[PDB]
Parts: C-alpha cells; structure tokens; sequence
RNA sequence: CGGUUGAUUGUUUUAACAA
RNA sequence: CGGUUGAUUGUUUUAACAA
C-alpha cells in the first residue's frame, strides 16, 4: 500500500468537506463514509467510498503511523474483488467525470 | 461563579459521544499551600468558555501569567472541563507544567475528546506524564461545580439521565488510555 | 500614623515574585547597580510601599558597598509637613530586611 | 528509501520484522506501508498500480528500492 | 545614582477603577468636585503614572497620582498599581496620609458615593 | 413527512436570560412563584428546547418553553432563540398568546420585577 | 389578536441568512424534502414565527407537488382554545410568500 | 462604548515608534446600506482587546460569524485599531474579505506595526488589494473614538502632544507602503 | 554569502533571547545589537555582534528574501578587515568557550 | 542547485542578472546569496569558509554547483 | 449527519439590557 | 532596552467590587 504523508489539519478539512457534501450540500450524497469503529485495522482513521459505476474509489485515511505519530491517505480503485493503487492525478479525472470547495484528492495529497 | 444552569447542563453532559457540543467550558480553582494546609483562593477561581481559534487552556495560561503567583509557594489547580484537552492544548499544558514545577494540576473531564484517536491518546498520556492528574468528573464534582461555578440562584442540582453509567464508562476509557 | 511606622516595621522586596529566587536576586542587583530601574520595598504587615524612582522620572541613596551581601537604603522625605528619614537594609540572599522611619 | 520510526530504533526494526503484528514504514511524501494480514533486509511486494501488476523490490541496511513491471 | 522617593499605597485594580470613575462622575455629571483638575498620564515625565488628580485647596493643591505597572506586591492582587497623595504649595511638596487628605477634602469641598482617598487606599487584603 | 407545528415568538438572548433569571429568583429567593416547575433542557425529546417552565393553574398547567438554536430571524438579534407558550389539561394542549398567559398568571399567582411573558415576548426591534 | 394575523400577514424564510441565495434555496428544498430538519417562517411585520418541527421531536403538511417552484404549507393548531388553520405558500426563488390564519 | 480614558490614551497614542504597547485594541462599528443610505447599527459596535495568542482581528471575525449578517445586504465596517494588523491578521482579513464580498472594510490605525518590515509591508499591501481601506487615524477619528467608544463620562477629549505631526508622518509612511 | 532558510518565528525567538541576555539577564551584555536602520543593506533585519577577544562573530538576520518572502541567517567571523563564513558547529564552540534558554546558533539555524 | 524567486520567473532571472541592483538566491536549507556591492548561466564566487579560501563554481540552465579549494 | 449522536452540521460563546 | 522608545523588557487585558 502507498501512503502519502499529510498533516492532520488537511485530513480534518478533507473529512469535514466530505461530510458536508454528503449530508448538507448533498452534491456527493451517493458517497459512503465508514468510521473508525467499522474497520478492523486499528490504524485506519476513516474510509470514503465514491461509487463510480460498478466500481468504487476508496480513500482511506490512517492515523497513528510511526512515520512522532503520523497520518496518511491511500487511494484505491475497486472493481468487485479487483483492487488497484491509484495516483491522485487519475483520481482527479475519475472524480470529475462522474461528479465550500469540492473535495479534491490532489489538494489533500499534495505536499 | 456566574454561569447559567442551561449552559452547564448542555456543555457538561457526560455522555461519551456528544456530537453538538462545539464549545469547551473550563472552570478553574486554585489552592495555596500555607503552613502545611491547602487554603482555597476565593478570587483566583472562575470559568472560561472557548473560541474557534482560542481554546480555554490558552486563556487560563494567560490568566496564570497575569496572576503573578509567587514562585516560592506551592499551588494546586483544579480544572473541570467539558471536553478533554486536544493535542495542542495538552502539549502546551505539558510544557507549561514542565516549566512551572511549583504548580500542580488536577483535571476532571466531563467527556473524553477523541478518546479513540491515537493522537489524542498520546497527548493525554504526555499530559499525564508531565505531572497533571486526569480524572473523570463524577456526580460529586458535578454537584460541586453546580454549587460553586454555576449561577443556580439556590436551585438544587438536577443530574441528567445515565450520569453514573456514563461516568463509569468514561472512567474505564480513561484507565485504558492512561494504561493504569 | 507616624508611630505605627516608627515602632514596628519590616520591609521586603517583591519586584518579580513569579521568577526564581536567583533571577530575583540578579534583577535586584542590576536595579541597584544602575539607577535606570525602580526598586520597591513593601511593608510586610500593610500595603505600604516605598518606591525609589529614578531622578530622571520627576542625599537619598541605595548602596551595596557598606556591607557585602547587603543593601542599605536612605530616603529623606517630607511627610505630613515634617521632614523624616527612612533607613533600611535588606540582605542579598533573602531579599528581606528591616526598614523604619526616624526624625532627622 | 529510509526507515521511519539509534540503537533502540534498530532493535525495534529487528524485532518488529522478526515477530510482526506491527506496521513498517518506508518513505521515499510517498511511503510504502507494510501491514499485518490480520488487519485486513530485503523487501519484495506485488502491487497493482494504475491497472498494471507492478512489483516493488528494495533493500535497506537507509537503502534503495524500485518498482518494475 | 540619584533617586526620587515616594510613598505609594498598593491598591488593586478594582479600587483604582472605582476611584477614577467616581472622580470623573463627580467632575462632570454631578459637578460638586468641578474644580478638580484631571491630568492624564501622557502629561507626566514619569513613565509609570496612570492618572493624576489635582484638587485645589486655597492657594495649594492636593495631588493624588495613581501608578500602574509597578513592582508586584506581597498580596495576590497587588499587581503593580498604587496611589500616592501629596500636598504642594509654591513648589513645596509634602506627602500626605490618606486620612489627612480626606479630612482636607471634607474641609474644603464637602446615589454614587463621594470619592474618598481612605476607601481607595485601604488594604482589604491585609485585614 | 409528519410535522409538529408550534407558534414561536422570536426573542433576543438578553430577554431570554432576563426571563430565566427572574423566574429562578422568584422560585427560590423570593418564593412567590414557588409552585412553578422548572424542567431542564435534557428532559425534553426536542433537541432545540433551551428551557421549560411549568406553572400550575388549577388542574391544568401553563408551559412556557424557550428554544435555542432555531433558524435565524428577520431582525439582526433574532439569532435562533424563541419562546412558545401553551396551556395543557389532561393531554389537551392549546397555544396561548403572551397577553392571555400574563392574565392567567396574574389571576392565579399575582426590587426585581415579576416575571411577565408579555415583556419577554414583545419585539423591541420591530417597533 | 386573531384579527391581526387573519387580516394582513406575509411570511418569509430566513433559515440561513448568512449564506448565498442559491445555498438557501438548496437547504430549504432539502429540509422540505426530508422531515428531519425544522423549517421556520417569519412574519415580516412582527417577531412571530411558525416552526414545523419534525413529529419525532415531540393533517399538517408541507409539499412541493401542488405547483412547480412553490411550497404549500398547511398547519392546523389549537390557538387560545379554538382550532384554527395556517395556510401558506412561498415560491422557491425568493423564499417568500403569503401565509395567513383561517377558521376550520 | 465602555472603555476607560486611560486605556485609550495609552494604547491609541499615535507616536510611530512606541515600544511598550504590547496589547492591541480594536474598536469596530458596522453600517448597513438600506434604501441607498448607510444607517449605523447601534448594537453591532464595540471594542475588543488583544491576547498573546488571540488577536482582536480573530475575535472580530468570530463576532461577525455570530452576527449572522444578511448576505443580500451591503455592510460597511469601520475599524479603529491601535496597531496595524500583523502578517497573520492581514492574511486572515484578506481571505475573509475575498470570501465575503457583501461587506467592505475601512481601517484607521493609530500606529503602523513594523512599517519598516518587508513582511508587514506585503501583508498590508495584500490587505489593501483585498479591498480593505487602510487610513491613518487623525484627530477627527480620535475624537470620534473618544466620544463613541470611550467611557469618558462626558469629559472632553484631550489630545496628546504632537498628535498632528505623528499623524502626518504616519500618513506619509502609509502612502509610501501602499504605493499611492 | 551563505544564508540558511529559517522561519520568522525562530528569528523572533532568537532576537528576543538576544535582547533579553544583553539587557535584563546581562549574561551577554558585552554583545552589540545593530538594528535595521543602521545597516545600508535593505534586506538586513538585524545584526548581532559577539566580541570574541580581538575578533568578533557577526550574526546577520535578513528579511524580504525572494527564496514568497523569506528570512535567513548568516554567521561570519571577523578579525579586523579579515572575514570568514562560519558554520553553526564552529560557532557553537566559539560561543561556549568565551560565554530563558541561551542563544544558540545551532537551534536557530537547524531545519 | 535551483533558483528561487515560469516565463515571468525566467524573465525576472534574466533581467536581474543583466542589470543587477537585486539579490539572487540559489538554494541547495543552505543557500547562496548574490547581493550588489553597493549594499555593503555560470556562477563563480571566491569566499572564505572555516579559515580557507574556497571558491564556489556552478551552472544553471536547475543546475549543479560545488565548492573547491 | 438531533442521532444505538464516533462529534469544526445551523455553535447552544457571554454578570445585571425588566435592579 | 521608559527611551532622539525601531517595539513579545516587568503588558498598562477587562462594564458596575464604594449604585
Ligand atoms: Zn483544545
Ligand atoms: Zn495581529
């Protein structure tokens, strides 16, 4: 798995914007938000599922990494059991095609 | 000692998961060690609310700096706070306690803020290692805050439903976090 | 009023009570060495304070040479229409000592 | 690459690699994460990236690692 | 090193504010003390003077000067504010105790209470 | 979608605080309104109820419920706090205007002023 | 009291007055679509407000289907011991309209 | 409108170089554009002091957020501040003004904070480019603040020595900074 | 000249500690502090002269650098007209031999 | 090394180098500063460092620079 | 996202405004 | 560093404490 080092403030802004756009703005209401307690991995902060046709794009935010504790983001395309690591550049187009500032993977992932 | 009962009841509710308490209220009192006994400071106690950019811990630090406490005396500071201190607040309180060895701090928390977050866990552990005492606010300190910091106008304290169960659950969570 | 100060009176320095004792000693030594900083001595039993403002801010002296580890203070002042003197001394370590009024 | 986590650091690296049940980080802000399978020195890992099945192989004493299809 | 010696009575911030507000109220709203001159802090060469009230008594004047940013006191709330009262005539100044100052004020001049130096300077933390 | 309809009089924060303090003062300090029941905000299933005052009138009760965190009003200081007054008897509730509520209070019950609903609910920003 | 509301009365929506008008329209549409959020309508000339709390918080309806670009509101309530109805309508664009009391 | 005269005289002294003014005082007033005329808001005006970690600009931003100003109305906000905003304060005010186009801001400064610092110069220039009007507080606005925000109890305003000279010098410095 | 990129907060802490130790603490009272207006270079924030016997160590803080405006520190030993660029490691010993935390070049310069 | 200050950036580099009266930065947080003499592409600069007279020489299109005694 | 609230949703943040 | 103040020195930061 590829994890990009990110500050906690950017993670908080990302999760706040995601919650806003699936609940209040409802522009991304089709998305799913999985909390920490629904994940078996103790290091996973949160999961964001973006439905893309049959497939789905999963953005997983991690906390408690020893990179002194660090946080990270992992983008992963999922076609049923099939999975693939995705760079932010591909995720930008993948989100723009099928879909407060909009929640963009590039802004959160960029250093 | 000027706090309306509605604010206290809303903010100091001890339910472990409370989603619409966006402000942090911190009541503080200071005691001085004189002749081997801890005498309360009547005018060195109060309560402060929170701002989006200014947390109550920073305001209390500024108040302590303005108080000009004698360095040759021992002070014991009791806190009653609705949310447990965040990472930045715990960090700053830890370094302040390290730089101020003549004052000790005990903290009672109505709720644990992000008790499932590893970052908040290490912040709380560092604050505890700095010498601060972290406790869960039970019915006794709730009544003490009602009769001391709350402008109840003589009204008796009315505990909310499930106060003891929430207190026990938060005590267990705090014991797990602090690795007692 | 005069008798209360003349009979029993003790003075102490509390310029920086939030700082460590060594830093307090250093600050007091500096303020006594150069006349660019005020020095205040508080009566222990009351709120009375004797402040030595520099002459630029408006036979009175503060000195260390009389005794090692001690500060001696002489302050003539006209109080209630009668001239009086304030004689005091505080030692370096404890920043405490004896100060009292006399007739000159 | 470089490990992120001196004698205590290398002892932790060694016992974490020998026993497992922990996460291992290798930064390049790109970083490779090694998680235990229950949560779901030479390093070799098959991983699908951008639709192709690339394999990341490297070594650490600091070290060097690269991905090849 | 030349020094200027003044007897300053340490008084907490609340009493200083109450004294200032009472004096200003009795100078303009209830003009009983309308002859009192209130000189501000920027008119004095002393950098640690907060306020200065001049009370004309005959051909002399009773000056009550309140200081801020002084050295901390022994008590908790003696944070660096004080009051010094003096009586000056023809460039001859003598320090005056608060009781004598109040006696002079009541001799020459005499609901919100009237401004009294004794209440301002009294130490409520030492008794 | 099923809705519950209530007439809420928008009142600024200062008047809400004054009403609460006056009611609590007359409940415990000056026990003229000692029969009034003050139910706190956590005893109501409505998440936007700040306070609830029960006034027994015979076998019925006049309930004055103050709400916080409502929608903003047209005026500047209608920031989301309001008051609704109703009269209930045997699970039959009817909304009551503030004037009628004050008339009932003075009929059954009647220095800090006595708590009046008309003063609390009157709009000082629209007149 | 009844005549003041019955004779002349106009209502408007001011739920989020600090937000742009399009966001206000979207928020009002959402709150009307799902009965999980309160909707308040303020009389322009007074401080009177009609609040439609969800039934979970304790023949009254809010609807959009009657006319495109309009919201129709029916609220029966017992006021001062007599049952009355509140009939209102506000259009989508301006978040404003007419609302008044009648006898049912 | 509750400000003691001593605080105003000490903090709002307009000497360009003032070394012992460690706190920032900001008086604010708001006007609303109704029927083509600007009507003053009597209850939307006041004054706020500064904290070591909390600047008055952030407190004013929080107050504006709490005010719930209508987005369909034009607001004109006048500031009278003892020190010109720092880099962080100018940054935050610039982004707030960019995100709030329905409100305009005019600022009068008693003194220019670090007017020789290039960082503060670019901060002030960015704040001006964001739409804020920066002016030097002359005798007229000093008298206005004395009669409006200062609890003078009817006492007349007493200007300090060299007020006009300091105002002219600060006007020249501000003109040089803003590249008029 | 060698300039190390530093945040403005560290520069402020350095200048505050230097002023403290030459004025109040008087542990470094022999040092000299040259302000911006006494320097011909418009980019110089401040200068700190540390007398080291006959020679002197000059620490110059710069602002307004286009590195978007950046600040920097330059350490330079001076023996009369002779001058030399000095790394923080040598300056540590040079200060410790002849002389709130103490003002250390390494802490300010380190990234 | 790399210049710190795209078309506007290179135009500013060019005219600043041609005319002068400005500071030029070259980061490696070590950085080389070129100041006009009145304040007191190939790059060459004599400079005394740690008691020795080293000479720093480099080139920029980004670039490469090194110091040699 | 006023809910088996996972907590920066529309903040509930205020010593006297009716002494 | 209360000074030809170059400004995070010992902050001067407070609506009623004597209504
Ligand atoms: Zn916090
Ligand atoms: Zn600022």
């Amino acid at each position: 798995m590829i994890v990009w080092q990110v500050d906690r403030m950017r993670i908080n802004t990302w999760k706040r914007l995601v919650k806003h756009h699936m609940y209040i703005s409802r522009k991304a209401k089709d998305w799913f938000y999985r909390h920490h307690y629904e994940s078996t991995n103790p290091k996973i902060s949160s999961e964001v599922h973006i439905p893309l046709g049959d497939a789905k794009l999963v953005i997983t935010t991690y906390w408690g990494l020893h990179t002194h504790l660090g946080q990270g983001v992992s983008i992963e395309w999922r076609k049923k059991r099939y999975s693939t690591q995705v760079d932010p550049d591909l995720a930008d187009q993948l989100i723009h095609l099928h879909y407060p500032p909009l929640p963009s993977v590039r802004k959160l992932t960029e250093d | 000692g000027h706090m309306d009962p509605d604010t206290f009841s809303y903010n100091f509710n001890n339910r472990p998961i409370l989603s619409r308490r966006n402000t942090v209220w911190l009541c503080y009192e200071v005691e001085r060690l004189d002749n081997g006994t801890w005498v309360k400071m009547d005018q060195h106690r109060g309560q402060v609310y929170s701002e989006l950019k200014y947390h109550p811990e920073m305001r209390f630090l500024s108040l302590v700096s303005k108080w000009k406490l004698h360095r040759d005396q021992e002070y014991e500071v009791t806190w009653y706070i609705s949310w447990s201190p965040c990472t930045k607040c715990a960090r700053d309180m830890a370094t302040f306690l390290q730089e101020n060895t003549h004052v000790t701090l005990t903290i009672f928390v109505a709720r644990l803020y992000y008790f499932w977050d590893p970052d908040y866990q290490e912040a709380l552990r560092s604050l505890a290692q700095a010498g601060a005492t972290i406790k869960i606010m039970n019915y006794d300190e709730f009544q003490h805050c009602w009769s001391k910091f709350v402008y109840s106008q003589g009204a008796p304290f009315q505990p909310w439903d499930g106060l003891d169960e929430y207190s026990q659950a938060l005590s267990g969570m705090l014991g797990e976090i602090l690795r007692h | 009023f005069f008798r209360k100060l003349s009979r029993e009176c003790e003075i102490k320095y509390t310029g920086f009570r939030d700082r460590p004792h060594e830093e307090r000693q250093a600050r007091f030594q500096n303020a006594c060495r150069d006349g660019r900083s005020e020095i205040a001595f508080v009566a222990t039993g009351t709120n009375l304070s004797l402040q030595f403002f520099p002459a630029s801010w408006q036979r009175e002296y503060v000195d260390l040479e009389r005794e090692a580890g001690k500060v001696y203070l002489k302050a003539p002042m006209i109080l209630n229409g009668v001239c009086v003197i304030w004689k005091g001394w505080i030692d370096l370590q404890r920043l405490d000592g004896m100060g009292c009024l006399e007739f000159d | 690459i470089k490990y992120t986590g001196h004698e205590e650091r290398q002892a932790r690296f060694q016992n974490a690699c020998r026993d497992g049940r922990s996460e291992i980080a290798f930064v390049a802000n790109l970083s490779l994460q090694f998680f235990p399978a229950s949560w779901q020195v030479y390093l070799k890992a098959p991983m699908i990236l951008n639709g192709v099945c690339v394999i990341w192989k490297g070594w650490i004493d600091d070290g060097m690692g690269c991905l090849e299809f």
